[PDB]
């Protein structure tokens, strides 16, 4: 008794006491405010609820035994909110319960109580006007089954009130389509729905059916209207589709609800790595630099972790499939070390022109390779190590014998040493000329750059970008300045009195 | 009745495209 | 190209001062 | 089945007008600073023909609203004083 | 030493001489000044980052 | 605020490549030592 | 008190990165580490050095002796209260300061240095604290303390003139500066030879001599070499004194190449054992022997590459993959044809060179001012 007589009983009412104002203070701030009157596009309850739902991703940890939190969703459930009055005696009545759990012990809805759940928009004289409250609130408690998913094979209750929700957001999308207060209150909710929904498929089913259902909220979708809702459900449509080894690049290459220019700078970060993960698995490799510099740009700056170690891979290993990049892991981090060390390996060997580093090291993490989903794209780049190798070699000597390209490249038989030489020249990799009777290798010698046209163009794309900045910038200039009525001259009556003094200076 | 939001959409969009066009030349007049 | 870019940076420092003097205006009204 | 048709109809109306109701309001405000700058520049060429106002040093206050005060190039004026 | 600015042949003893444009002056300022220029922008991250 | 992307998962003088390029053992022992053996 | 203390340090890095060599500085480090009963050393010494098993009577006299120590400085400190001079409590928590940066940690004495910098009335009782600051930084290398630290006692050196604390000012800034890879303003600020060295705290006069003599090879170039590192009366009397020093210069001066690498070889293994110059002595290697290529093409035209072998170093395999190696990084501009086994010298223009880096700085501060511009507005 001593040991959970203060610290067990504390952790049920810090935590009930934490979500008295986690969500129903905020809930009764939402429904006065973001459900009441009107609720605009940054709705202080909508950001509210995001971060709340972040938060209690590390706030509730446990079953929440003796109703700790669990009773928080029979405590929501308990509201009626048909009058004034009455939303008052609705609260009064969950004061009381939490009272009772206080003093008795409440339903332990820890793994045992989720199947009572489903009754209860139904039940406690519930005011479904609100269907944003109602969505967000399936929402929250499908969450409380799908914060851990209780493993032990218990995917499925979340499986089947994921349904429920899915369901009741057919409903809605069903109820007042036009959306008089449907969906312009709940189509940050309906993508929230959509985003679990996928994440629980992706858990503990099969994503066909949730593709097809997606392609058809989407089809509904896009024709009322174009924006919020076009790109967590092609995102969502990309990934599943990214999970198997389809095209992926039809769809992509038709839509053009991908620009929606409204974004939170959220999908665009998705969409710029699907892009160019796409791009860069489709022998295209120019295009894709732009927008996966984008997409590592546009990540969160903090805690992010996961996310930006696949993306910036995957940058610097197509960025070696072009051929220069130097600077990758200047922004060290802890968990970044471990996970980027092979890679060094092979970018060194990758600089010099020698080949026989490159099996050393291949051979050695084609495995590691594998694991990290990119051996396909990693075993096509020994081309550039001759290229490299050939043009180190052009830039170092002058008249040089094939033996020694050979040689020095180990290409195991000079006989194939004059044809990657005559490949390389036909190109415009290289400027020399080799005499097949002789032997060597020509090259030839002709710099004067700064009398070359190119450094007008290597500067005027500079000037177009700083010239385009600061007209952003002026852009976003006035934003802020708003309610600025006031103009006031130098007085009201002091007219009078100058007039006044006037007509008496010239009287006198 | 649905008629009149129609009308009183279309007369609205006019009018604040009217208002947007005069206000830029008083823009461009005012620093003259 | 130098004078592009000294126009640049001027552009952003006189919208960072915009934005800190009038963000610190909301408050006063109560 | 006509009042579908009317409500996407007028669903998008709402929309544009929405988007246009915000560069009217930043036009407004742009306009009404510099008019102001240009009335102020004619008032202050008109208010700069006024007299001048004298510096001097208090020596010490008296009852109702009453000081002394000693301006340099000229004796001791006793005078009262304005009601801010 | 640099007093001289030329070059030697060893193979028939032959000394060449030739001249050398003066070094631009307008480049290394432009330098400098970039550089000045980017201490500004760090500069600017305490006035602007302290309270975002 | 932040997204947390569940579904997925000087301080040193002056950064250059060469520095690392070094596969060598010290020019005093493995180059100077190693040829300046009289093999000449 | 930090006058002794530098050495301290060396030794903790002489058992941290040297593999081997864990025998000869365990013994008068913990030597040190008894005397003055420190405490600061061993919090982690013990940690990352030896378990040292037997430890905890030290431990124990050891701390009992700092509270004594304390107990009293306190009790100074209610002493001096009730008749103060000038504020003579506060000279007395300077007098405590010494000591609990001595044997403390560094955030006790930190509090206690900003603490008594409030009293001080005198310009060189706040210049004395700033030094003091300054070495702990140093000692602990801490970039944003020497940074504010430095720009503070330059703002308030000068209002007097105090030329003697202008030369210590200026030593510890070279030393910061050859602490990081600045090579330049290291030798430039190293002209203190005739200006006096009375900062014998850091360092003996024969090292300092060393160590400007080591950066002047690598800073300035033959007209300079020639005027201020080979003619000054007192740094070759110094160097009198030191055969090696004198031969490292001259060799490279009177253009004995063969002789060149051997001292060479010494210096460098010399200096990775080195402190401050450990993390990146390779890279001053790597600027020698280039430099000496570049030092010995510039006067002919045509020269093969077989006299370098017994003109420079034994080995046309070395030398030919040395010269390769370098010519592909895009310095010393020259070419060599291997056919024939010979030479050749170019003379590219001062415009390429003065573009490239233009352009590149221009790279990095649109970098940085995009990060920036999009910093703000979310």
């Amino acid at each position: 008794p001593p040991g959970g007589g203060e610290q067990e009983p504390p952790p049920p009412p810090a935590p009930q006491d934490v979500e008295m104002k986690e969500e129903a203070a905020t809930g009764g701030g939402s429904t006065g405010e973001a459900d009441g009157k009107t609720a605009a596009a940054a709705a202080e309850h909508s950001q509210r609820e995001l971060d709340t739902v972040t938060l209690e991703d590390i706030k509730e940890h446990v079953k929440q035994l003796e109703k700790a939190v669990s009773g928080k969703e029979p405590r929501f459930v308990l509201r009626a909110l048909r009058m004034l009055p009455s939303t008052s005696r609705r609260l009064n009545h969950y004061v009381l319960y939490k009272a009772v759990q206080g003093f008795f012990t409440s339903n332990n809805a820890t793994r045992d109580f989720l199947l009572p759940f489903l009754e209860e928009p139904m039940d406690t004289e519930a005011d479904l006007q609100f269907r944003p409250r109602t969505g967000k609130a399936a929402s929250t408690p499908l969450l409380p089954e799908v914060e851990a998913y209780l493993q032990l094979l218990v995917v499925i209750f979340m499986m089947n009130s994921k349904r429920y929700k899915e369901a009741q957001k057919i409903s809605d999308d069903l109820m007042q389509k036009i959306s008089t207060q449907n969906r312009r209150a709940l189509d940050l909710v309906a993508a929230k729905c959509y985003y679990y929904h996928a994440r629980v498929y992706e858990f503990l089913d099969k994503l066909d059916v949730v593709r097809s259902f997606l392609h058809a909220r989407l089809r509904t979708a896009t024709l009322r209207h174009d924006a919020d809702g076009q790109a967590t459900l092609l995102n969502l449509l990309l990934r599943n589709y990214l999970h198997y080894s389809l095209y992926d690049q039809a769809e992509k290459l038709v839509s053009k609800s991908v620009f929606p220019e409204q974004a939170n700078n959220n999908e665009w970060a998705r969409y710029l790595y699907y892009t160019g993960r796409i791009k860069a698995i489709q022998l295209e490799y120019s295009e894709a630099r732009r927008t996966m510099t984008n997409a590592l740009r546009k990540a969160p700056q903090h805690t992010a972790v996961g996310f930006k170690q696949t993306v910036h891979k995957l940058l610097i290993v197509v960025e070696l499939l072009l051929g220069e990049i130097p600077d990758r892991l200047q922004f060290r981090q802890p968990s970044l070390k471990r996970s980027l060390m092979p890679y060094f390996l092979l970018t060194q060997a990758v600089r010099t022109g020698n080949l026989a580093k490159f099996n050393q090291v291949l051979d050695q993490f084609g495995e590691k390779f594998q694991a990290d989903g990119t051996y396909t794209l990693i075993i096509r780049l020994r081309h550039n190590v001759i290229k490299t190798g050939v043009r180190m070699i052009s830039l170092s000597y002058s008249r040089i014998s094939l033996a020694d390209i050979a040689q020095k490249l180990q290409l195991d038989s000079p006989e194939d040493a004059e044809f990657i030489v005559a490949k390389a020249i036909r190109d415009g990799v290289i400027e020399a000329s080799i005499n097949h009777e002789k032997g060597y290798v020509q090259s030839k010698e002709m710099i004067d750059i700064y009398s070359t046209r190119e450094p007008q163009l290597a500067f005027h794309q500079r000037i177009s970008f700083c010239l385009d900045i600061h007209n952003m910038s002026v852009k976003a200039m006035r934003f802020p300045p708003k309610s600025y009525n006031k103009d006031l001259e130098s007085a009201e009556e002091r007219r009078e009195r100058e007039q006044q003094d006037l007509e008496f200076a010239k009287e006198m | 009745d649905l008629y009149s939001r129609y009308k009183k959409l279309q007369q609205e969009l006019e009018f604040l495209e009217v208002q947007e066009e005069y206000i830029k030349d008083e823009q461009k007049n005012l620093k003259k | 190209y130098l004078a592009s870019l000294i126009r640049s940076v001027v552009a952003l420092h006189n919208l960072i001062n915009n934005k800190i003097a009038n963000r610190d205006a909301e408050k006063k009204e109560g | 089945g006509l009042r579908q048709y009317y409500l996407s109809k007028i669903e998008e109306l709402q929309l544009i007008v929405n988007d246009k109701s915000q560069n009217l309001r930043r036009l407004q405000a742009q306009r009404n600073e510099l008019n102001a700058k240009v009335r102020l520049l004619r008032e202050e060429l008109q208010l700069l023909q006024e007299q001048g106002s004298y510096v001097g040093e208090v020596v010490r206050a008296m009852d109702k609203k009453k000081v002394l005060v000693k301006v340099h190039p000229e004796g001791k004026f006793v005078v009262d004083v304005d009601k801010n | 030493d640099k007093k001289f600015h030329g070059i030697l042949d060893q193979g028939e003893g032959v000394l060449i001489i030739f001249d050398e444009p003066p070094v631009d002056k307008t480049y290394e300022a432009a330098l400098e000044t970039i550089q000045n220029m980017s201490k500004v922008v760090d500069s600017l991250y305490n006035k602007a980052k302290k309270l975002t | 605020m932040s997204e947390k992307k569940q579904p997925v998962d000087e301080d040193n003088w002056d950064d250059d490549n060469v520095e690392d390029d070094f596969s060598n053992q010290l020019r005093a022992e493995l180059e100077k030592h190693g040829y300046k053996m009289e093999t000449s | 008190p930090k006058n002794p203390d530098l050495r301290i340090a060396q030794l903790r890095f002489l058992l941290s990165l040297p593999e081997h060599r864990g025998d000869a500085a365990v013994r008068d480090e913990l030597m040190a580490a008894v005397r003055d009963n420190n405490m600061a050393p061993y919090y982690e010494a013990l940690c990352k050095s030896l378990d040292w098993q037997i430890d905890v009577d030290l431990l124990n006299k050891m701390k009992k002796a700092n509270e004594d120590e304390l107990k009293r400085l306190d009790e100074e400190l209610e002493d001096a209260e009730k008749n103060l001079g000038e504020s003579e409590i506060r000279d007395a928590m300077m007098a405590k300061a010494e000591y609990l940066c001595r044997i403390g940690d560094k955030e006790g004495a930190l509090t206690a240095f900003r603490k008594t910098y409030d009293k001080t009335v005198a310009l060189g009782h706040r210049l004395d604290i700033v030094f003091y600051l300054l070495r702990i930084g140093l000692f602990y290398m801490d970039n944003d303390l020497i940074t504010r630290n430095t720009e503070k006692a330059k703002s308030l050196i000068e209002e007097g003139g105090d030329w003697d604390r202008r030369n210590r000012l200026k030593v510890y800034q070279g030393l910061y500066c050859v602490a990081i890879r600045d090579f330049k303003q290291a030798a430039e600020l190293f002209l203190d030879t005739v200006s006096t060295f009375t900062s014998y705290e850091l360092m003996d006069y024969k090292t300092f001599v060393t160590y400007t003599v080591y950066v002047s090879m690598i800073a300035l170039e033959r007209p300079d070499l020639r005027e201020k590192v080979i003619k000054g009366a007192e740094i070759l009397e110094v160097l009198h004194s030191l055969p090696a020093v004198r031969q490292y210069l001259f060799s490279l001066y009177e253009c004995r190449y063969s002789v060149f690498f051997q001292s060479l070889a010494v210096v460098e293994q010399e200096m990775k054992k080195d402190w401050l110059f450990a993390p990146h002595y390779r890279y001053y290697v790597r600027e020698m022997r280039i430099h000496a290529y570049s030092q010995l093409l510039e006067s002919y035209r045509s020269l093969t590459l077989g006299y370098m072998a017994e003109a420079f170093g034994v080995g046309v395999e070395f030398i030919d993959q040395e010269l390769s190696r370098f010519i592909a990084a895009g310095r010393l501009h020259c070419k060599i044809d291997k056919v024939n086994e010979i030479v050749e010298t170019n003379r590219p223009d001062s415009k390429n060179w003065q573009y490239q880096e233009t352009i590149k700085k221009g790279d990095l501060l649109l970098n940085r001012v995009q990060k920036l511009s999009r910093v703000i507005n979310m």
